[PDB]
C-alpha cells in the first residue's frame, strides 16, 4: 500500500464526507444498481456527527 | 346481449390454494373474520412435537 | 355413512355500489372503456397443477414431459399428500371420496414435505439444469440424507 | 372556497395548513429540530373533504338485491343464475359481490 | 335475509361501521390493517356468538 | 380536464396519492408489510393474562399513519 | 459510459469534491464560493476543522493505481483484452509496475496514458472514417483485374471509379480476400455478400457490346444473379452519363438507380369567445346554490336573497373576485327586475353558463 | 397439436394426415425420353440447387 | 446450393415477445427435380431466380355522430333536460340520460397511452417487415463477420447464449 | 403415425418451425397398433396378423375415440384464434356426461 | 424428472406446481359487453 | 438553513417540510400510510 | 389480440407499467380518488430480472468445503488452518462463511 | 379467394341465448328470447333453432 498523511479523523470515515461522497462515482453507481440481491452498503462507514 | 362467455376456468389451473395464499400474502392470517368464515386450520405446536 | 345431511333453501345475490355522482360516474365510464385503460389480472398462485399417481411402498417418481417451449417459465412447487385425501379432479360427484377431514390440495395445508428424498432435472435427456457444476452435488438436489460420512 | 367562514380559517378549521400560514422560519427551525426538539405535535393543519362531483345527489341505493331468475337442482350439485344489472351512473366493484 | 356474520346484524349497520372505521366498505369486506385497527376500534372487539 | 378537486384536500392542497402506486404480486418475489408478528397445567394467572392481553392488539413501524410519537430516533421492523 | 479512457477510468479512482481539486475547496471554505454562500460556516467543528487542516497542509497521494488502471481500460475498450482478461491483466500490471518501479517508470507511464488515449481517440475516428483496410484490399484486387478491355472501355473505368468510391463513402462495409477470390459485404453481421471476382469476370464480356443488344433479352441471361446483385449495390452511385446509356448494363443501373431514388425520398418524406376559470365557475355555483336556498326556503324577494348571498362570502375570494362577482350580481338583479322566467330558469339549472354579451 | 382418446389396452397409432400439395409435371423433348419434376409443397422431398 | 442462385432463408416468429427467433433455409416446399434433365433443370433454375428477384426486390422497397369505437355515438352539450338539483326542498327520484359531454368524455374516452412504447413487434408488423431474405454467398467472410442473427441461440448484446444456464 | 401406448390419453405431437405455404388441413384417425404394419421395406417379421388394413384398404373404426384436438401455432396462439368456436380454443369433438 | 421418496403404505400423489404466468385481460368497449383474452405462457391451451 | 442539525453527511439531516400534525378520534382520520 | 402488440407487451408482462400505459386522465383520476376509491389493484406492473451482466454461464461453485491445511490439537485447544482461496473474478463476501 | 370474405377481428361462430322470461303451465311452455345481431354481420334464420 502507500503511507497516507491525512488526518486520521477523516481518514478512518471518523467525521467527514459520508459513503456517496468518498467513494468512487463508479462504485456508487455500482452499488445502487445492485442494491436488490448483493448488496454492498454495509461495507462502508457513515460518519455521523452531531 | 351477446354471451360472450369471460369465465374460462382449466382444470390444471387451482383456485381455492391460490386464493389461501393470496388470503396470507396481502395480510395478517392468524386473526379470525367470521363474515367469510375465514379461520386458517392450525395444530396444537406443543401437540405435533412433543 | 354417518348421515349428515345438508340442504340448501334459498341464494341471493348482494352488491355495493359506490354512490358516485353522475358526472364523474360517467367520466369514470368513459375512461375505462378506453382501448387502452384496460384491466388485467393475474392468479396468484400463477400455477399449473399437475398430479402424478405413487403406489404403496413406492420409493421412485419418474414423470416425463414431451417436447415443450419453456419461456416465461418461472420455477418448480412440489409437495406430497395421500391419495385418499383428495379428490377426484373436474368430476362433478366422487362416490369413493371416503374422507371428511382437511383437504391439503385445497386448503393448503401440507404436512408430508418431510418424507422426501431427493430430486433430479434433466434436459433433452441429456444436460442437467441444476447445472454448470453448481451445488455440492452437481447432478441432483439432495434434500435430505440419511447417514454421510461427508 | 366560497362559503368559509373567516372564523374557521382564523381557527385553523380550514384553508392554509402548518406548513404554510406559520412563517417560513418556523418551518425550517422545526425541519432541521425535528430529531431532538419536536414542534410538530403543537400546530394543526386542517384536512377538507371535497364536495361536489364525489356523490350523487338523486335517490340512489347502496346495497342493492339480486334475486335468482332461475335454478336447477342435482342430486350432488345445483345452479342458480342470476341477472346482475348495473344502471348507467353507476360502477361495480365485484370485490363486494357475495352469494 | 338481511343479517351478516352468522350473527344478528343487518348488514346496513356491519357496513355504517366498517366504512366509518376503516373506509373498507364498497371495495370488498377485507380485515382493517393492524394499524387502523386500535384496541378501541370496532372490529377488535366485534364477537359473534351462536 | 383536472380532477384534482375529487381528491380530499390537505389545505390549499390536492392530496394526491403517489403514482408509483399499482398492485402488482406474485407467488415469488412479492411481499406485503403488516407481517405474522405473532385448566391451565400452570398456574401464573399473571403473566397469562397478561399475554392474553398482548395477543389481542399490535405493533410496527411504518404504522405511521397519523404520528410515531412526540422527540425521536429513527428505527427497524421495516 | 465515455470512451475516453482518461474520463472512463477517473470516475473509478476519485472521491467526490475532495482536496484533488484544491482551489475549489479553499474557494468553498472561505466565502468565496456565489452559489450557496455560509454554507460551510455553519457545519459542524469537526468537520470544519478537518477539512481546514486538510487545506493548510494536502496529503500526498500514490498515483500508481491511477495510471495503470487508466491504460488497462483503454486496452479494454479497444479490443486489446477480453473483460475477465481486463481485471487480470491490471493486477499482472500492478505486479509488474510495483517491482521495477521508479521515478523513470512513472514517466513513461504518464507517457503511455497519454499515447492510450490518443489511440481510443483515434481508433474510433478511423473506424467512423472509413476504414482504409477495405480500400487497400480493393486495390489490390484491381490490381489483379486487367484494366483494358478490348470492346468498350470509357465505360469500364468509369465503373471502376464507382466502385472505388462506393467502398470509400460507406463505412463498415467490408472488403477482403477468404478464399481465391475478393469479395464486398456491405456490412459486418451483414447479408448481401458478392463474389467479386466472379462478378468481373462476368462482366469483363458486356462492357462495350451489350449497348446496341440492350432491346433484345437474347443475351441477358449471361448477367449471372451476383452481378446483378453488384450492380444493384452501385445504383446511388454512378449517376446518370457516368455509364454510357442505351447500354444493357446503363439500362439497368439507370433503372435501378431510379428506382431507388424515388423510395428515399418518399420515405424522408414519410407523413363563445370568454369562458370562466374554474375559480369563478365554483363562484358561480355557490351563488346559484345560495340565491336558490334563500329563495325556496326563506320567501325573500330575489334582490334581497341576492344581497344576502354576497355577504357571506369569504372576504379574501369576495375581495380577490371584486370585478366578476359585481358584474354577475348586476346581471341577475336586472335580469331579476325584467324576465322573471329567465331569472328562475338560470338560478336552479345547473350546466347553466352566463352567455355571450353578458361579457 | 394435442389428442384425447380414450384408454384401449392395445398400443395404437394416430395418423394424422397433413394435407399438403403433391404436384408431378412431365416432358418429352424427343422420342423415348421422360423428364419429371416432383414438388410437395408444406413437406418437400428436397432439392437445391 | 449455389453460391448465386441460393434457396432462401425463411424467418421464423416468436410470437410472446415480439423479437423475431433464428430463421432457416426454407425447407419444407424444395422441388425435387432429381429426375430430370437439363431442359426442365434449366427452366426450374430460372424459375428459383425469379423467385429471388422478387424477394430481394420487394425486401429492399416496399419498407357530431364520431365513430367512437365501432358504434357511433351522437354527441350533446347542453342536453341537459332534467334542470332541477336537489335543493333542501326538492327530492329528485330516479333519473339519468347518458350522453357524452363533447370535450369531456369524448377526449378522456379517446386518449393514447401516457408514453408510448419500446420493445417487441406485433404479427402484422412482423410480416410487413421480414420477409424472407436471400443469402448469396453463405459464411464467405472471416470468423465474426457472419450473420448472427440467424442462430437462434445467439443473443446480440451477450454473443452466443448458452443453453440450459 | 404416432405412437400411443397402453392405456395413454395424451398424444402430443410438435413439429419443428417451417413453411406452411399452401397447406390444406388436417385429417386423423386411431388405428390399432397390432393392425398397421411397419411401413418398410416388405417383410415386418413382427407383423402377424392378416385381417383388415384400415391404413391402407381405408377401413377405419375408431374415430369414436377421439375428445379432444388442440391446434397451437409458436406454442402461443392457438389457431382459431378469434374465439371462434364456443369452447375457447379446443377443437372438443365429444363431450362426455358433463352436458353444460 | 426423477423424484424419490421415502417409502409409504398408502398410494400418494406427488403434486407438482409448475410455476407459470397467468394473466387475463379485460376488455369493454361499449355498453353491457366483455372481451377477455385469456394466457398461460409456460403451458397454454396446447398442455401437456 | 441550519447547523443545528444532526449531521449524517456532510449534507445534513433534515425532515420534510410538511411535517407539522393532526388526528381527532373522530375517523377524521383512518388514514394512510408514511411511504 | 395479438395482432395489435407482442403478447408479452399485451397482457402485461415485461413492458411499460401501469403509471406509463394508463391515459392521462385515468392516472390523474387514481391519484386524486386513492383515498376513498382503490383502483391500485385492478391494473398491472410487469417485473422483469436483468438479463445481463449480473450472473455468469460459465461453470462456478456455489459452495466448497475447504479442508484444513494443518492441525495442532492441545491438552485445551484445537488449531486449524485453513488455505482460503478465492478464485479469479468472483467476490467472496466473509459474512456466509462458517466453521 | 383471398380477402373481402371472412374477417380477422373476433366474431364467434355460434352464439348461446339465454331465455329473459320463462312460464310453466299445466300444458304449456312460454320462452322469450332477445336475439341480437352482431353490428356488422348478418343472420339467416335458417340456422336458428331451440
Amino acid at each position: 500500500a502507500t503511507p497516507s498523511m491525512m488526518p486520521q479523523w477523516s481518514y478512518m470515515h471518523i467525521s467527514g464526507q459520508d459513503a456517496s461522497e468518498y467513494l468512487s462515482p463508479g462504485l456508487v453507481q455500482f452499488a445502487r444498481a445492485t442494491e436488490t440481491y448483493f448488496s454492498l452498503n454495509n461495507k462502508f462507514r457513515n460518519p455521523t456527527v452531531a | 346481449a351477446s354471451q360472450l362467455n369471460a369465465v374460462v376456468d382449466l382444470q390444471d389451473r387451482n383456485t381455492e390454494l391460490s386464493y389461501q395464499l393470496l388470503l396470507d400474502s396481502i395480510g395478517d392470517r392468524t386473526r379470525y373474520f367470521s363474515m367469510w368464515n375465514q379461520a386458517v386450520d392450525s395444530y396444537d405446536p406443543d401437540v405435533r412435537i412433543i | 355413512v354417518d348421515g349428515a345431511s345438508i340442504k340448501f333453501d334459498s341464494i341471493c345475490l348482494y352488491a355495493t355500489f359506490f354512490p358516485m355522482a353522475h358526472n364523474t360516474a360517467s367520466t369514470l365510464e368513459a375512461m375505462l372503456r378506453n382501448d387502452t385503460n384496460d384491466q388485467s389480472f393475474n392468479d396468484y398462485l400463477s400455477a399449473a397443477n399437475m398430479l402424478y399417481p405413487i403406489p404403496a411402498n413406492a420409493t421412485n417418481v419418474p414423470i416425463s414431459i414431451p417436447s415443450r417451449n419453456w419461456a416465461a417459465f418461472r420455477g418448480w412447487a412440489f409437495t406430497r399428500l395421500k391419495t385418499k385425501e383428495t379428490p377426484s379432479l373436474g368430476s362433478g360427484y366422487d362416490p369413493y371420496y371416503t374422507y371428511s377431514g382437511s383437504i391439503p390440495y385445497l386448503d393448503g395445508t401440507f404436512y408430508l414435505n418431510h418424507t422426501f428424498k431427493k430430486v433430479a432435472i434433466t434436459f433433452d435427456s441429456s444436460v442437467s439444469w441444476p447445472g454448470n457444476d453448481r451445488l455440492l452435488t452437481p447432478n441432483e438436489f439432495e434434500i435430505k440424507r440419511s447417514v454421510d460420512g461427508e | 372556497t366560497p362559503s368559509m367562514m373567516p372564523q374557521w380559517s382564523y381557527m385553523h378549521i380550514s384553508g392554509q395548513d402548518a406548513s404554510e400560514y406559520l412563517s417560513p422560519g418556523l418551518v425550517q427551525f422545526a425541519r432541521a429540530t425535528e430529531t431532538y426538539f419536536s414542534l410538530n405535535n403543537k400546530f394543526r393543519n386542517p384536512t377538507v373533504a371535497p364536495t361536489h362531483d364525489v356523490t350523487t345527489d338523486r335517490s340512489q341505493r347502496l346495497t342493492l338485491r339480486f334475486i335468482p331468475v332461475d335454478r336447477e337442482d342435482t342430486a350432488y350439485s345445483y345452479k342458480a343464475r342470476f341477472t346482475l344489472a348495473v344502471g348507467d351512473n353507476r360502477v361495480l366493484d365485484m370485490a363486494s359481490t357475495y352469494f | 335475509g338481511y343479517n351478516v356474520a352468522q350473527c344478528n346484524m343487518t348488514k346496513d349497520w356491519f357496513l355504517v361501521q366498517m366504512l366509518a372505521n376503516y373506509n373498507i366498505g364498497y371495495q370488498g369486506f377485507y380485515i382493517p390493517e393492524s394499524y387502523k385497527d386500535r384496541m378501541y376500534s370496532f372490529f377488535r372487539n366485534f364477537q359473534p356468538m351462536s | 380536464i383536472n380532477f384534482a378537486s375529487l381528491a380530499p384536500r390537505h389545505g390549499s392542497r390536492p392530496f394526491m396519492g403517489n403514482w408509483q402506486d399499482i398492485g402488482t404480486s406474485n407467488m415469488s418475489g412479492g411481499a406485503f408489510s403488516w407481517g405474522s408478528l405473532w385448566k391451565a397445567w400452570n398456574s401464573s394467572t399473571g403473566q397469562m393474562l397478561r399475554d392474553k392481553l398482548k395477543e389481542q392488539n399490535f405493533q410496527q413501524k411504518v404504522v405511521d399513519g397519523l404520528a410515531s410519537g412526540i422527540s425521536g430516533v429513527v428505527d427497524l421492523a421495516n | 459510459t465515455d470512451p475516453a479512457v482518461r474520463a472512463a477510468l477517473q470516475s473509478q479512482p476519485s472521491g467526490l469534491n475532495s482536496t484533488d481539486d484544491w482551489r475549489q475547496v479553499m474557494d468553498r471554505i472561505m466565502s468565496l464560493t456565489a452559489r450557496n454562500p455560509d454554507a460551510f460556516r455553519q457545519q459542524p467543528q469537526a468537520n470544519r476543522l478537518s477539512a481546514i487542516l486538510e487545506a493548510v497542509v494536502p496529503a500526498r497521494a500514490n498515483p500508481t493505481h491511477e495510471k495503470v488502471l487508466a491504460i488497462v481500460n483503454a486496452l479494454a475498450e479497444n479490443r486489446a483484452i477480453r473483460p475477465d482478461e481486463a481485471g487480470l491483466v491490471y493486477d499482472a500490471l500492478l505486479q509488474r509496475v510495483a517491482r521495477y518501479n521508479s521515478g523513470n517508470v512513472q514517466t513513461n507511464l504518464d507517457r503511455l496514458v497519454g499515447d492510450v488515449r490518443e489511440a481510443v481517440a483515434q481508433r474510433e475516428r478511423a473506424q467512423q472514417q472509413g476504414n482504409l483496410g477495405s480500400m487497400v484490399a480493393l486495390n489490390a484486387f484491381l490490381s489483379t483485374q486487367p484494366a483494358n478491355v478490348p470492346r468498350g472501355q470509357e465505360d469500364y473505368t468509369n465503373f471502376v471509379s464507382a466502385l472505388r468510391l462506393m467502398v470509400t463513402e460507406t463505412p463498415q462495409s467490408e472488403v477482403y480476400q477468404s478464399g481465391p477470390d475478393y469479395f464486398f459485404q456491405t456490412s459486418r453481421q451483414g447479408l448481401q455478400t458478392v463474389n467479386l471476382s466472379q462478378a468481373f469476370k462476368n462482366l469483363q464480356g458486356l462492357w462495350g457490346v451489350r449497348a446496341p443488344t440492350g432491346d433484345r433479352a437474347t443475351v441477358s441471361s449471361l448477367l449471372t444473379p451476383n452481378s446483378r446483385l453488384l450492380l444493384l449495390l452501385i445504383a446511388p452511385f454512378t449517376d446518370s452519363g457516368s455509364v454510357s446509356r442505351d447500354t444493357y448494363l446503363g439500362h439497368l443501373l439507370t433503372l435501378y438507380r431510379e428506382a431507388i431514388g424515388q423510395a428515399h425520398v418518399d420515405e424522408h418524406t414519410f407523413q363563445s369567445l370568454h369562458s370562466l376559470n374554474s375559480e369563478e365557475e365554483r363562484i358561480l355555483r355557490y351563488v346559484q346554490q345560495s340565491v336558490s336556498l334563500n329563495l325556496m326556503r326563506d320567501g325573500v324577494t330575489p334582490s334581497v336573497a341576492l344581497d344576502m348571498t354576497a355577504r357571506n362570502m369569504e372576504p379574501g375570494m369576495y375581495a380577490s373576485n371584486r370585478p366578476f362577482i359585481n358584474r354577475l350580481m348586476d346581471y341577475l338583479h336586472r335580469a331579476a327586475a325584467v324576465n322573471p322566467e329567465y331569472f328562475t330558469n338560470a338560478i336552479l339549472n345547473p350546466h347553466w353558463l352566463p352567455p355571450p354579451g353578458f361579457y | 397439436m394435442t389428442f384425447e382418446v380414450d384408454p384401449m389396452d392395445e398400443p395404437t397409432l394416430l395418423y394424422v394426415l397433413f394435407e399438403v400439395f403433391d404436384v408431378v409435371r412431365v416432358h418429352r423433348p424427343h422420342r423415348g425420353v421422360i423428364e419429371t419434376v416432383y414438388l410437395r409443397t408444406p413437406f418437400s422431398a428436397g432439392n437445391a440447387t | 446450393m449455389s453460391k448465386e442462385i441460393p434457396t432462401p432463408y425463411m424467418w421464423s416468429y416468436q410470437p410472446q415477445m415480439g423479437l423475431a427467433a433464428g430463421a432457416a433455409q426454407d425447407y419444407s416446399t424444395r422441388i425435387n427435380y432429381m429426375s430430370a434433365g437439363p431442359h426442365m433443370i434449366s427452366r426450374v433454375n430460372g424459375i428459383r431466380a425469379h423467385r429471388n428477384r422478387i424477394l430481394l426486390e420487394q425486401a429492399a422497397i416496399t419498407t357530431l355522430t364520431i365513430r367512437g369505437r365501432g358504434i357511433q355515438l351522437n354527441d350533446e352539450s347542453v342536453s341537459s333536460s332534467l334542470g332541477l338539483r336537489p335543493d333542501g326542498t326538492f327530492q329528485i327520484g330516479g333519473a339519468g340520460r347518458p350522453s357524452f359531454t363533447p370535450r369531456q368524455a369524448i377526449l378522456t374516452l379517446q386518449t393514447s397511452s401516457s408514453e408510448p412504447r419500446s420493445g417487441g413487434i406485433g404479427t402484422l408488423q412482423f410480416i410487413e417487415e421480414f420477409v424472407p431474405s436471400v443469402y448469396f454467398n453463405p459464411f464467405s467472410g472471416p470468423p465474426g463477420h457472419y450473420p448472427d442473427q440467424f442462430i437462434p441461440n445467439f443473443d446480440a448484446v451477450k454473443d452466443s447464449a448458452d443453453g440450459y444456464d
